[PDB]
């Protein structure tokens, strides 16, 4: 197990470490997060109880190095940053162990939730969506937009998601304009996953990681992403067997965790309603159907 | 965005634009068969492609035989109407290409506008106004050039005769838009009244008779009272009793 520790907690926020949350108080004696899971990507996020705007928070592995928080007066955050000094780091974290002044990560020993949430999402893919290369650790806010929103605008600052377009010529290959349009499998199959993503893994982490920013950061431009993605498979008739069959998994975990009462801002209606009842594949998700069906039959 | 009733005098500024109107692209007969189901034979039908400033038709018959182990064929009609719009576009002289085609049909937008992704300086747009150029193959030439066919075959007119000589194309696209909607509404009152002196004929290269000036102000008010008959009828309203107001509202 790993650790987050905090230098302080000078202002009331409330932190949350994956799908978990919970409250700091103002200099409450607060220093960090430990028992965190080997083997997962995680995620540190902040809303300060003072003003709820800018939720923001870090996506890190532990396994690439030894990270803190800690807060900084002028710019107003909580920044993570590497600490390259093991022995100083490690002393650190054992005199805050042994005060009791860490929060435990509590995985409870049945539960996969975090795991289900984040199968293919790799580090590695994150740096490249999001673009800072001197940290081993990726920054994301609710207001960063993403390259194609920006084209529809500081370039440093955003989420180089794969742009999806259904009307462009990427999609649509000449000579086959209705086959194209109606049937989205040659933009599936040959143009992202033959070409862009190079294989399925890939995708789905993409897709995962823009579920997780939609529903961490309530960040817009990640949840037009996550929806385009889901719409794309849906609407290819030709899809490799599997494929749809993770898929199902994928969303059943995704709208499990969703919060209740976030259902009407982090779900599209239309594109829910075609990809469940009347796409190529809308006989191909019975799990993530009965889940709808029976957590948000409002919206179908 | 769409066209409506606030912009109008859009349509005969200088800005090259066309409307198309893909109604009579798939036509059918429905009959019962043998056994007693029901079939539907297909015949000729066509592209009304329109440029409202100059009166210029292209009309592209679309001949049955491409339906011809087809499936789906009312979709696949939107596909080829906005198949053969963007070849006439390509067929053009850059110079003579639309800045904006105007579709009649909100369902023509996407197959428009998927065929047009080469041309995205070319607005495609839906309209508010209900234009009857469905009521196209009411006039005798060009229904002939259809049902003739024995091919695809595309064929230009100037829908609009020689009028531009004497009046606006403000002028013109009203007076053809009252004459297609009269043919609509009643189409043998509606060529009764086109045809009923037969001093006055249609020349070769004509769609219309040879009106004078005030023999088409007199087609035209025939045309607003066959209308407004046919209001009466339908709804069973007394038009005699109706003011100038209610009565110009109703051809509106
Ligand atoms: C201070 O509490 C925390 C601090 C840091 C991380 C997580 C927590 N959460 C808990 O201890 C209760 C989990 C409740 C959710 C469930 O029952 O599944
Ligand atoms: C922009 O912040 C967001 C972040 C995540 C999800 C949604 C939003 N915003 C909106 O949806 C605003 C336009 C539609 C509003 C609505 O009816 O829901
Ligand atoms: C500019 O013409 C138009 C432009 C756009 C839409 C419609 C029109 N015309 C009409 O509807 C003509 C019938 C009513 C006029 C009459 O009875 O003389
Ligand atoms: C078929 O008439 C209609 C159909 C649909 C809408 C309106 C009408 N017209 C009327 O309501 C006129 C009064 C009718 C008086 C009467 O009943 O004889």
């Amino acid at each position: 197990m790993n650790t987050v520790p905090f230098t302080s907690a000078p202002i009331e926020v409330t932190i949350g470490i994956d799908q978990y949350s919970f409250n700091v108080k103002e200099n409450q004696p607060f220093h960090g997060i430990k028992d965190i899971p080997i083997g997962h990507v995680h995620v540190i996020h902040f809303q300060h109880a003072d003003n709820s705007s800018m939720r923001y928070g870090y996506w890190f592995d532990c396994r690439m190095g030894n990270f803190y928080i800690q807060y900084d007066p002028k710019d107003g955050l909580y920044k993570m940053m590497e600490e390259r000094d093991g022995a100083k780091f490690e002393n650190i974290v054992h005199n805050f162990k042994e005060r009791q002044m860490m929060v435990s990560y509590p995985k409870i020993d049945e539960d996969d939730t975090w795991y289900n949430l984040t199968e293919f999402v790799q580090m590695d893919k994150i740096r490249k969506i999001v673009r800072k290369d001197e940290n081993q650790f990726s920054y994301v806010d609710s207001s960063m937009t993403t390259v194609q929103e920006n084209e529809l605008s500081d370039p440093a600052h955003s989420l180089n998601y794969t742009v999806i377009n259904f009307k462009s010529r990427e999609a649509i290959r000449p000579g086959h304009e209705m086959e194209d349009f109606l049937d989205k499998s040659y933009y599936l199959n040959t143009v992202m996953l033959q070409g862009i993503f190079k294989n399925s893994s890939n995708y789905f982490g993409e897709l995962q990681f823009a579920f997780l920013n939609a529903m961490f950061f309530g960040n817009y431009g990640s949840s037009l992403q996550w929806h385009a993605m889901i719409e794309l498979i849906c609407s290819s008739a030709t899809v490799p067997k599997h494929m749809l069959d993770k898929l199902d998994e994928i969303l059943y975990y995704q709208i499990k965790t969703l919060p209740e009462q976030y259902s009407d801002i982090l779900l599209n209606e239309r594109v829910w309603n075609i990809c469940l009842y009347s796409s190529f594949q809308k006989n191909s998700l019975h799990n993530t159907e009965k889940i709808m069906e029976n957590k948000y039959p409002e919206l179908l | 965005g769409a066209m409506n009733s606030s912009n109008y005098a859009e349509l005969f500024n200088n800005d090259i634009k066309l409307f198309v109107d893909d109604t009579n692209v798939y036509r059918v007969t429905v009959h019962k068969t043998f056994e007693g189901n029901v079939a539907t034979k297909a015949i000729n039908g066509c592209i009304f492609t329109l440029n409202p400033k100059t009166g210029h038709l292209f009309l592209k018959i679309i001949h049955t035989s491409v339906w011809a182990g087809q499936k789906r064929l009312s979709q696949l009609a939107k596909w080829k109407t906005a198949e053969e719009v963007s070849a006439l576009v390509r067929s053009l002289p850059k110079e003579e290409q639309p800045k904006q085609i105007i579709v009649t049909r909100k369902a023509m937008l996407d197959p428009l506008e998927v065929h047009m992704l080469d041309f995205p300086n070319i607005a495609i747009r839906p309209t508010e106004l209900r234009l009857p150029f469905s009521a196209a193959m009411s006039i005798d030439k060009l229904s002939d050039v259809v049902m003739k066919a024995t091919e695809p075959q595309m064929v230009l007119f100037n829908i609009y005769d020689d009028w531009l000589d004497r009046i606006s194309s403000y002028t013109a696209f009203s007076r053809l838009t009252l004459l297609l909607r009269a043919l609509k509404t009643n189409e043998e009152s509606a060529k009764m009244i086109l045809l009923s002196d037969p001093t006055i004929t249609i020349k070769s290269y004509h769609l219309w008779p040879s009106f004078t000036d005030e023999q088409w102000i007199t087609i035209e008010s025939q045309m607003r009272d066959l209308i407004l008959t046919e209001y009466g009828r339908k709804y069973n309203v007394n038009i005699s009793a109706l003011t100038q107001t209610e009565i110009k509202d109703i051809i509106l």
